[PDB]
């Protein structure tokens, strides 16, 4: 399952 | 109040992370977007995400329950349309996060 764990892995970082 | 530009590669609609034109996705509460691409998602859920009103990561509420509650790991997305459930909000409550795709009841058939 997609949690936000996983999302954030996947997007990477916000860009600062 | 939505932001022209991705909160990841920091684009706009003209120049996604390939330098190609995409439209952004935009969180109907605090405005941040990103393109479909950057959010890592496959066209169905860009589509049927573009059925609804959208919420960022940080701002997805429960579509249950309504609040985005107290613990963050407990939070899963539908693999259909991203929108996020507790653990205890689903239908039956999960004891443990599925492996791999997960639907919410939402898009489950009547
Ligand atoms: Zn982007
Ligand atoms: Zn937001
Ligand atoms: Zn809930
Ligand atoms: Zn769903």
């Amino acid at each position: 399952a997609r949690t936000k764990q996983t999302a954030r892995k996947s997007t990477g970082g916000k860009a600062p | 109040d939505p932001i022209p530009i991705c909160s990841f590669c920091l684009g706009t609609k003209e120049s996604n992370r390939e330098k190609k034109p995409e439209e952004l996705l935009s969180c109907a509460d605090c405005g941040s977007s990103g393109h479909p691409s950057c959010l890592k998602f496959c066209p169905e859920l860009t589509t049927n995400v573009k059925a609804l009103r959208w919420q960022c990561i940080e701002c997805k509420t429960c579509s249950a329950c309504r609040v985005q509650g107290r613990n963050a790991d407990n939070m899963l997305f539908c693999d259909s349309c991203d929108r996020g459930f507790h653990m205890e909000c689903c239908d039956p409550p999960l004891s443990r996060m599925p492996k791999g795709m997960w639907i919410c009841q939402v898009c489950r058939p009547k």
